[PDB]
DNA sequence: CAGGATGTATATATCTGACACGTGCCTGGAGACTAGGGAGTAATCCCCTTGGCGGTTAAAACGCGGGGGACAGCGCGTACGTGCGTTTAAGCGGTGCTAGAGCTGTCTACGACCAATTGAGCGGCCTCGGCACCGGGATTCTCCAGGGCGGCCAGTAAG
DNA sequence: TTACTGGCCGCCCTGGAGAATCCCGGTGCCGAGGCCGCTCAATTGGTCGTAGACAGCTCTAGCACCGCTTAAACGCACGTACGCGCTGTCCCCCGCGTTTTAACCGCCAAGGGGATTACTCCCTAGTCTCCAGGCACGTGTCAGATATATACATCCTG
């Protein structure tokens, strides 16, 4: 019988296979059943679908077609419900988002 | 008379802070920190030898550790109503995060 | 000003493109 | 080096060129490698007060101030270099300190 | 052998990270007290960090040794390795 | 010598929301590392999740748990509305 | 039950503070602190309503509410 | 009369508690807060006896922990008064906002 | 042959079989060396050995016999070395270590 | 249930102070979370180098990188007599 | 300094509800024996850190004025704490009810496992366009010297 | 006698003079990405073993209510300590030249150690069988709670 890959019956982007397999290797439970993996590819492939529009209307705004991490870090500090699930993590050359204190501009 | 027109004292730090913060490069300088991690570490385990990228990844955390401090004892200085930041706030500010 | 993102639209918008 | 007697008080300054006035072609140390003397014709742009002119001229730069603020002296204004002619300086600067305030004394009578 | 490396971290440099922050006007005292910290913050990351690289029996501390060692005291970093 | 990773997908995904951009490589080891992140906070989670019920086994519903907890706010109604309209459309198309 | 918030009192919270080491408390904060405590409840709950939830039971029992606060980094003792 | 000088019925009530484990917000004002908060996120919970408890064990130790923090952060802006001012500072250097 | 306790064999207290059963089932590895729960099994009683030592010691100096959870909160609040341990965790029924700052004190 | 194990510990440390049936729900509840830091950290550990086998290296390095100071001296201190005691017999 | 008043700490005695020990029990752990699959052990090699060399210039150190913030002092007036009196509802102890937690038994659907198959995603090559860089005008930003403007007395107009 | 406009001091915003920064027009540079083998992990087709889904049932634990004591809350009075706003003082850090320095770059190398395979071995998972240590329940002295009634302890407030 023709072989259709997994990801493409759920439609997802991301591989479900790959993950399937993750799940069992990283040794997450002692079984792993069939549904997890296209339900857990689904939301990475969609949060990863989430970072990336956000960072590319960035892109457009500085006037530079590629994403680069300076972009990232601007499309995540700015929203505020992705800079809580970040909260902790720090982006390799990714800068500041910029920020003065009212009491400090002059007068 | 004879005046050399210099900004008001103020005025080069905020324009600086404006210039920084949309700039994204590393600010300590790379080799004499590259030789401070290689004396730390020589202090644990004699005879290391550090891939090129750890040092890099260590200087791209240290740097992020004391601007969140910096961006958080500021906090504290505003705090007592004024500008100057001061050492009785990173004090402060690293108390308050528990962190000690 | 020169460099700015202007925070064009933050509430989700789920996958309009799908 | 020279001294430059600005008004009541002179202050730091150097040589910035070596001129013979009656050749009417001066001779300055170009900027950067060591860049040699030339000897080059007065500017018509330049312009010279007679006292550094009459006797052998040269134009100077002011240390601390900016060289596209830095300008001309006479040469009455110039003494060379000497720690007695950094002193004559500091009794005004002195001089000047309470010049200031001195002045503060009508505004402390303005005041009060 | 290395010694008096910490004074390396030069007084501007303490300032142009300041800036970044959002600081204005820095005291005399911040300098010498900012190495202080610095100094502290690298002796548990770089601890951890070789404790790793001792695990493993291979002398060079790998890159993805670092992350392992952020990752675990709280402040993840992404893109290094991975 | 090969060091599998999500740069194919994050890119494939990256077409679709921006048929123009691109993405440049340090900038995709942040994505191939956040994923990675991601997928071992959830999963990590529905691993003590099925673990303290005493459920031997992982499956879906525990990835929906998992999410509500982690994903905050407005993702966690979203995330968890795209993960069924995959699992269902892929049980019915199997 | 339309406002119970206004039940953790003026000395509900004087008390606490008093334990906490302070002297002399402001009086905007009585109201203020009801706006923080709030704001933790909503999350711890809506935590171990999850846990509860997922369980199939309807009750939040206290190896719940144990959980919901480990994820917070406020791990608890002494119940499970 | 006799009346003791401000602050000196302060001190006495701090050592008075800080050397006590007692519970101090009230029990039966509390378990109608949890539940009005309970409704919505679900409707018709029921509490275990405990698991009241275990959060009024947690939510009195957040906040005594918030008011060290913002007690720290008055004797820091030199004045004794704790003040909304404090408490949103120490929240916001926690980063726990 | 009788069988005599792992254990008892290690001289420790804590079980050996019951760390041993516990590290299987948790799925941290397919596979869990016959020394891997001893060592656990002793870094277990030494951490122990040593929160209900400085505990014990608040009992006599608090003239009550039985240890109640505050003789807990007194023998890690007061130990720094223990503290970071503990930084975390809050213990129910535990009070909070008695001061007062100087600026407050009259 | 550790609190059989806690109380044989501590009529052993202190032959007449007796627990309170709170506390032992305090270290029940305590034993059990240092427990799966290490076992954890250890199971992570194990990840990162390849290996599959939990074994005693892995605890050992995994209690030093939890334990602050001079607890990580004497826990492994106390640890590698056990195993060396178990391996004896 | 002198001294009453107060609050907590301290002593003696009286109960209890509660933790320590006893005893029975059964379920998890110890014995015993493999099996193959993970782990250690030996070359090897190559690529990748460490190390030195010299120019060079970006940057760190250093120097000085003075401009403005740090800090101390002070006046104060109000938002606090303290105490009383009243009044709420919290806590305790019951009575009665039932959702629903926990546990059993049955057995079907589900996932682990495997052989053979195949194409997805890997490493490697190669390229040309996005972009960093520099140059010099054009444009904006900032600082400051000179400049219209109410608040007073002086002599004003006068009941 | 009363009455109060005018004059002079009072003192801004606004042009300019710079510096800083943006604009845009080239000018190379290298990695984003497209393409090409290929291999090894995902897919497919089948079995087997059981985890849990499902149904039914036994009792717990929770909810509701309620009547009583009384401790905690609440509101009012008051008096005063402190947050704060103002003034004044001065030191110390920012600003901007100079002067020294060592980061950087690029460049070469050497040998060191991390990354393959081969091999061989020995250790833990899996399994079966027997039994005693941990658990649950019972109980029974007993150290701690509790009531009451001294002994100083601090606190004012003269």
């Amino acid at each position: 019988a023709k072989a259709k890959t997994r990801s493409s019956r759920a439609g997802l982007q991301f591989p479900v296979g790959r993950v399937h397999r993750l799940l069992r290797k990283g040794n997450y439970a002692e079984r792993v059943g069939a549904g997890a993996p296209v339900y857990l590819a689904a939301v990475l492939e969609y949060l990863t679908a989430e970072i990336l529009e956000l960072a590319g209307n960035a892109a457009r705004d500085n006037k530079k077609t590629r994403i680069i991490p300076r972009h990232l870090q601007l499309a995540v500090r700015n929203d505020e419900e992705l800079n809580k699930l970040l909260g902790r993590v720090t982006i390799a050359q990714g800068g500041v988002l910029p920020n003065i204190q009212s009491v400090l501009l002059p007068k | 008379v004879k005046k050399p027109h210099r900004y008001r004292p103020g005025t080069v730090a905020l324009r600086e802070i404006r210039r920084y913060q949309k700039s994204t490069e590393l600010l300590i300088r790379k080799l004499p920190f590259q030789r401070l991690v290689r004396e730390i570490a020589q202090d644990f385990k004699t005879d290391l030898r550090f891939q090129s990228s750890a040092v890099m990844a260590l200087q791209e955390a240290s740097e992020a550790y004391l601007v969140a401090l910096f961006e958080d004892t500021n906090l504290a200085a505003i705090h007592a109503k004024r500008v100057t930041i001061m050492p009785k706030d990173i004090q402060l500010a690293r108390r308050i995060r528990g962190e000690r | 000003r020169r460099k700015i993102i202007t925070s064009e639209g933050i509430e989700r918008s789920f996958k309009n493109e799908h | 080096r020279c001294l430059a007697f600005h008004g009541p008080l002179m202050y730091e300054a150097k040589i910035l060129k070596i001129w013979d006035p009656s050749s009417k072609m001066y001779t300055s140390i170009p900027n950067d490698a060591t860049k040699e003397i030339k000897p080059q014709k007065l500017g018509e742009d330049e312009s010279i007060p007679e006292e550094i002119i009459n006797g052998k001229c040269f134009f100077i730069h002011y240390q601390g101030w900016k060289s596209s603020w830095d300008e001309w002296v006479g040469y009455d204004r110039i003494r060379a270099y000497n720690e007695e002619n950094i002193a004559m300086k500091k009794r005004l600067a002195n001089e000047a300190k309470e010049a200031k305030k001195s002045l503060l004394e009508q505004q402390k009578k303005k005041k009060l | 052998v290395l010694r008096d490396n910490i004074q390396g971290i030069t007084k501007p440099a303490i300032r142009r990270l300041a800036r970044r922050g959002g600081v204005k006007r820095i005291s005399g005292l911040i300098y010498e007290e900012t190495r202080g910290v610095l100094k502290v913050f690298l002796e548990n990351v770089i601890r951890d960090a070789v404790t790793y690289t001792e695990h493993a029996k291979r002398k060079t501390v790998t890159a993805m040794d670092v992350v392992y060692a952020l990752k675990r005291q709280g402040r993840t970093l992404y893109g290094f390795g991975g | 010598t090969r060091k599998e990773s999500y740069a194919i997908y994050v890119y494939k995904v990256l077409k679709q929301v921006h048929p123009d951009t691109g993405i440049s490589s340090k900038a995709m080891s942040i994505m191939n590392s956040f994923v990675n992140d991601v997928f071992e906070r959830i999963a990590g989670e529905a691993s003590r999740l099925a673990h303290y019920n005493k459920r031997s086994t992982i499956t879906s519903r525990e990835i929906q748990t998992a999410v509500r907890l982690l994903l905050p706010g407005e993702l966690a109604k979203h995330a968890v509305s795209e993960g069924t309209k995959a699992v269902t459309k892929y049980t019915s198309a199997k």
